[PDB]
């Protein structure tokens, strides 16, 4: 699709069922059967997501208990037990008076994605020093980063026209950082 | 079968030593060929088994009448009854049988939908570097006795893993099995079924079983809704309280992609956390390089050092990564501010 | 004297006193009257996971093959013979590689759980009788061929350790190797027993039973015996041999007749039809996919190949993944200079270079008309136009739909 721009920069997201068939979403790739999910640039980029990557939460599951615990108050927006018994026994959220308990249930230190080109953490842009980048963000707000979601051919020096990012997990102290990118991170709760 | 042939055999052989041991009337008695009742058990056995040596053979009239009346019954018998009787006798159970509880080590037990594909991405998971040595064995139980590819992956894996044959809904199959001297049980469900209710309707059965059996032991499960999580906690003994894992494939999907909804990319940035990924390099610096630096992480749980339990969660955030090259995230408490 | 007992002795009292010194074990244990290390490090080490556990299994291998060639070569020997293991070769190595049997056997009962069951093994039970007698043999400086035609029973673990060393992996390499193993292992066996049994007199008939045969005739006996010739050239002439043969060929020609054409058919059943398309120079070449059959392919290329068309240069190569029938292998051999087939799916990009789409001219899909669903063909056209498109876009393809609004969904696609 096309408007007075084009649709390919427009951020979408796709469940699959079939891992074999991840290739037909994009065409700047070198697509291959033998390249697994996590390995596949749309998958990496985030448009397109298979629930075939879940195998492994069986094993971590039973390696820590915590960890459906923790996955799912991240995820779903905090499930309590109490907000379980509630489902089990209504099959329906419901209203109530709010009470300053019930407002002291905003305290979810919320996700977040930040841009890192304009902003009161854009001072830096230009650095390496991604270690003190996120140690600005502590001292600035306790603002968690998580990861870079830096641009495919933001690591090169032939400028292309290609604004699908991928995003890099648990970046060194010693990482670079180009001003045009987006960041992983958690401000404190609301 | 084994009666009727063994007395055809040994009956048509006394037949052919009657009559070749006796000599012919047309010829004066001189077709009386010196033969053995055992030498007409091997003559006949080598007929019934079409060989045909001709080392020995009848001479007498009657006796080769009798071959060529005997030979259409007899080769018919023979070829319809010896594959029959060599096919019931051996196909047995071989992989029946007790679990051995190993002493000093504990051991799990993973049913539900058991295929190749299946067992090898539960078992690269398992058995990873990145995740602590597990002296963990892992022993599984499926009614279908396996091909020879998941024998294959079964003989490769062979001092981590067990196989036995058997259903979850026979408490004999779990006592076999010793599920209740197991550490926790795992239930892997079949995503791609054709019925989203049948296949969540089989693992309500199985986790029933189990629970009937021994209420006492960790199960570790995967739905496809979010409703039958409720029908799970219809079993007693299914307490979220007590160590128990309930996954919901698509609840969990439909949550990964409404957190990226508004986080774009945190959805594989998530899915990377759990497969255990070793940190593999290639040469070139494309974006392939720098995103599997990103996916080699995984999630640990660590217990804090006094320091770190000591003075403040919140103090005890900012320096924590430098200090120990490490990401740091009596509840669930993520961003600790404000043991 | 002629001491032929010891060796059949020595190995059946070892077998029998493990089996009644292992039930003795039970007993003891009933009614009170590290381990687990040393039992996975000798699991660990009979498993291929390591470097140690790999160069032990592929000695195994080796020294099994080894042994039986040693026992091809004493099958010539006479019978009972005197042999010096220090004066002669012979032995020398035979000596060796039962040394290294007897430590693996020990590795294996180490390993092993269930003592009974592992003392009633085959692999087990051919080491049985044939580590003892050789070491019986080196004590008493004499020779007897004795049960040495049983180590031919070490190739039934053929297929395991090409398991545990990742050689066999898919289904069809893994029964074929299954199926030669067992064939050769026991056709060489019961052969050499019918060579000992024959060989050695009768003692009814005071050893006058000794028919003179060789290890080769007695094979090729055999294998004349199972395909059910039977010449009658050679045969036994011993009473225990044609007991024997009479108890062997109840198993041999079921196991004959339902393993030769299985190993017939998995050996051979291959792809036909795959490799590569050489790009000519200088001449350009179309991709013809979609619905191909006998009549659409001869209409299709009637019209393609036809003299009112100006004379066409361009080759036609297809690709569909089933194979094709025998006619559709004649029209092609009919029309064998311009066209050319190769088996494949058009949704592998592997296919794709293979069949050299990038260097193509013009890539053609043909739909079929006549589907009991026009909205599930039409899907599988789609999914084809997909699927090139992903490959190169930079293609010119020529399609055929089944409605009009599948036109915008072909739009859809970019390129
Ligand atoms: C001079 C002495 C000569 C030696 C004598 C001839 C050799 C012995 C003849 C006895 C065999 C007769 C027999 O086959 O049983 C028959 C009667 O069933 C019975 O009555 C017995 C059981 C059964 O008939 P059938 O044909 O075997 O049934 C086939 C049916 N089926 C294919 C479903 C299995
Ligand atoms: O032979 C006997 C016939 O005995 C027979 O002829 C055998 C009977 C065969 C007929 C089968 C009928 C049963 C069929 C349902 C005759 O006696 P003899 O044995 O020939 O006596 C001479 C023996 N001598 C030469 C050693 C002295
Ligand atoms: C069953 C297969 C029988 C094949 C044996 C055939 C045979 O030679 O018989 C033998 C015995 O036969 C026996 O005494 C052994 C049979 C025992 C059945 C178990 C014949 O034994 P024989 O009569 O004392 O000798 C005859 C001459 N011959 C050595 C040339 C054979
Ligand atoms: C090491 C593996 C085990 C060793 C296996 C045997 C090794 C060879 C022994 C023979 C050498 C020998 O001197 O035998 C002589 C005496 O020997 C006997 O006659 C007594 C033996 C009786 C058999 C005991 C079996 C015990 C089973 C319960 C033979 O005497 P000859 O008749 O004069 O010749
Ligand atoms: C694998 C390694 C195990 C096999 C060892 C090789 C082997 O035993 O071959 C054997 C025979 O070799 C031949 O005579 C030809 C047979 C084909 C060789 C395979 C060589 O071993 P050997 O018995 O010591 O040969 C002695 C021959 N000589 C007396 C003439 C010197
Ligand atoms: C590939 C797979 C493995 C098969 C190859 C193994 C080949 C078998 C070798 C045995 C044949 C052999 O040695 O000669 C034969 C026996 O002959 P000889 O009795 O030892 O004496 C011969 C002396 N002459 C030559 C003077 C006559
Ligand atoms: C004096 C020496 C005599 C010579 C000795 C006898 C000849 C050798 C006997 C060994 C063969 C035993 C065997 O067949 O394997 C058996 C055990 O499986 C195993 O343990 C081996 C694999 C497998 O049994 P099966 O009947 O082959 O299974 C058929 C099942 N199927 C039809 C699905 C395939
Ligand atoms: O023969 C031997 C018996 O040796 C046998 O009798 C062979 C053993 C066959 C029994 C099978 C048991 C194994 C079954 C599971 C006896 O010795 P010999 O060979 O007869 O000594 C004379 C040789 N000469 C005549 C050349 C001097
Ligand atoms: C397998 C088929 C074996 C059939 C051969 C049978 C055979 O004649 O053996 C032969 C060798 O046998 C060999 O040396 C060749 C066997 C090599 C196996 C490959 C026998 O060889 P021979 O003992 O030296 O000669 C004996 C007399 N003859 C010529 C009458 C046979
Ligand atoms: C038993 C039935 C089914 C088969 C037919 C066999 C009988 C009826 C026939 C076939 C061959 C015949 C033999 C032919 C040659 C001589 C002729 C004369 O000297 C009488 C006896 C004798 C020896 C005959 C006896 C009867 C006979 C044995
Ligand atoms: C399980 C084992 C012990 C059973 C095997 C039976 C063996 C050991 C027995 C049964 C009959 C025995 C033979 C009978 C007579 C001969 C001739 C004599 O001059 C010396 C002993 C000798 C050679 C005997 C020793 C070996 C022998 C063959
Ligand atoms: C006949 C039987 C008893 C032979 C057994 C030989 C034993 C005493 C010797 C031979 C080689 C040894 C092994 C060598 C190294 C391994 C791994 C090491 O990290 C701990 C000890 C362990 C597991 C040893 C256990 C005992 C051992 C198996
Ligand atoms: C091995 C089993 C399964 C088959 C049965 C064979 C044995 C038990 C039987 C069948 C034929 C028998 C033979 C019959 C004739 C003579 C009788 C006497 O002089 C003793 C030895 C001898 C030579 C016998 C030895 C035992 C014997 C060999
Ligand atoms: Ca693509
Ligand atoms: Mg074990
Ligand atoms: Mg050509």
């Amino acid at each position: 699709m096309q408007f007075d721009t084009t649709g390919v920069n427009i951020p979408i997201i796709t469940e699959l069922v079939n891992d074999t068939n991840v290739q037909f979403l994009d065409q700047d790739d070198d697509d291959d059967p033998d390249t697994e999910l996590y390995l596949t640039q749309p998958f990496a980029c985030g448009t397109a997501f298979a629930v075939s990557v879940l195998d492994s939460l069986m094993s971590a599951t039973y390696f820590n208990d915590n960890i459906l615990t923790l996955i799912r108050t991240l995820v779903t927006g905090g499930a309590t037990p109490e907000l379980e018994a509630l489902i089990a026994e209504e099959n329906a959220l419901r209203g109530g008076y709010s009470t300053p308990q019930t407002l002291a249930n905003r305290d979810r230190c919320r996700v977040a994605q930040l841009a890192l080109l304009d902003g009161p953490f854009a001072d830096l842009g230009d650095g390496g020093c991604y270690g003190d980048l996120f140690c600005k963000a502590l001292k600035t707000y306790n603002m968690l980063c998580f990861g870079i979601y830096r641009l495919r051919d933001a690591h090169l020096s032939t400028p292309s026209q290609c604004t699908k990012r991928y995003v890099i997990t648990n970046p060194p102290y010693e990482f670079e950082l180009v001003p045009t990118d987006l960041i992983f991170c958690l401000m404190q709760f609301d | 079968l084994l009666s009727i042939f063994i007395s055809t055999w040994l009956t048509a052989a006394g037949f052919i030593h009657l009559v070749e041991n006796s000599g012919d009337p047309w010829e004066n008695f001189q077709n009386n060929q010196a033969l053995t009742y055992w030498e007409c058990v091997y003559l006949l056995m080598v007929t019934m088994s079409t060989v045909g040596y001709g080392d020995v053979y009848a001479k007498t009239t009657l006796g080769r009448l009798f071959m060529v009346f005997f030979i259409l019954g007899g080769l018919a018998m023979f070829a319809s009854y010896v594959p029959e009787i060599i096919e019931l006798i051996g196909n047995r159970k071989k992989y029946g049988g007790s679990y051995s509880a190993v002493s000093g080590r504990k051991h799990i037990v993973v049913c539900g939908h058991i295929t190749l594909e299946s067992v090898s991405n539960f078992l690269k998971d398992f058995l990873h570097k990145d995740r602590d040595d597990v002296n963990v064995e892992i022993v599984f139980l499926h009614n279908i006795s396996p091909n020879l590819e998941l024998e294959a992956l079964f003989k490769r894996h062979f001092t981590q893993v067990e196989f036995y044959q058997g259903s979850v809904l026979n408490p004999h199959d779990l006592a076999r099995v010793k599920i209740e001297s197991a550490d926790a049980c795992l239930i892997l469900a079949n995503k791609y079924c054709a019925d989203p209710d049948a296949e969540d309707a089989s693992n309500i059965m199985r986790v029933i079983s189990i629970k009937n059996y021994h209420p006492k032991i960790r199960i570790i499960t995967q739905m496809l809704q979010y409703h039958n999580k409720a029908h799970l906690l219809n079993i007693p003994s299914w307490n979220w309280k007590e160590g128990d894992d309930a996954i919901c494939l698509a609840e969990l999907k439909l949550g990964f992609i409404a957190q990226s909804c508004l986080a774009q990319g945190l959805s594989t940035m998530l899915a990377n956390l759990f497969s255990m990924r070793s940190f593999i390099k290639i040469e070139e610096d494309t974006w392939q390089k720098y995103y599997l630096e990103g996916v080699s992480n995984e999630m640990y749980t660590e217990y804090l050092s006094s320091a770190f339990v000591g003075l403040s969660f919140p103090t005890v955030c900012e320096l924590c990564f430098v200090k120990l090259k490490l990401l740091m995230i009596s509840r669930i408490l993520i961003n600790p501010g404000n043991g | 004297q002629r001491m032929w007992w010891a060796f059949l002795a020595s190995s059946m009292v070892t077998f029998f006193g493990g089996l009644f010194i292992i039930l003795l074990w039970r007993t003891l244990k009933y009614l009170w009257t590290w381990m687990t290390s040393v039992k996975d490090w000798a699991g660990v080490m009979i498993s291929a996971q390591t470097l140690t556990g790999r160069v032990l299994v592929v000695l195994v291998f080796a020294l099994s093959i080894g042994a039986l060639v040693i026992y091809f070569i004493d099958s010539s020997n006479p019978i009972e013979s005197c042999q010096n293991f220090y004066k002669d070769f012979t032995l020398q190595i035979d000596m060796a590689f039962n040394v290294f049997f007897l430590l693996y056997f020990g590795l294996r009962f180490i390993a092993a759980n269930d003592k009974l069951w592992f003392w009633l093994e085959v692999n087990s039970v051919v080491d049985f009788f044939t580590v003892p007698p050789v070491f019986v043999s080196v004590y008493l400086n004499r020779s007897w061929l004795g049960l040495r035609f049983l180590r031919a029973l070490r190739l039934i673990q053929f297929s395991e350790i090409l398991q545990f060393l990742n050689i066999l992996k898919t289904s069809n390499s893994i029964k074929l190797v299954n199926l030669l193993s067992i064939f050769i292992s026991t056709w060489l066996t019961a052969a050499g027993f019918i060579h000992l049994v024959e060989n050695s007199g009768d003692p009814w008939e005071n050893f006058q039973n000794n028919q003179a045969l060789t290890y080769w005739e007695c094979v090729y006996l055999l294998m004349v015996t199972m395909s059910t010739v039977g010449y009658g050239d050679v045969y036994a002439k011993t009473t225990l041999g044609r007991l024997f043969m009479v108890f062997f060929i109840l198993g041999g020609l079921a196991m004959f007749a339902s393993y030769v054409p299985e190993i017939i058919e998995l050996i051979g059943n291959r792809k036909k039809y795959g490799g590569s398309y050489s790009a000519v120079s200088g001449r350009k070449h179309i991709v013809v996919c979609g619905h191909i059959t006998l009549e659409s392919v001869s209409n299709f290329l009637k019209d393609f190949l036809h003299k009112d068309r100006d004379d066409v240069n361009v080759e036609i190569v297809f690709l569909h993944n089933i194979s094709p029938n025998l006619e559709l292998e004649a029209l092609f051999k009919r029309h064998f200079t311009q066209v050319e087939f190769y088996q494949g799916s058009v949704l592998n990009p592997h296919d794709l270079a293979r069949v050299k789409i990038e260097s193509a001219d013009a890539c053609l899909i043909l739909a079929n008309k006549y589907c009991a669903d026009p909205d599930a063909e039409d899907a599988s056209n789609i999914m084809r136009v997909i699927s090139i498109k992903n490959y190169h876009p930079k293609i010119r393809i020529i399609t055929q739909m089944l409605q009009y609004h599948n036109k915008a969904h072909l739009l859809n696609i970019p390129s």
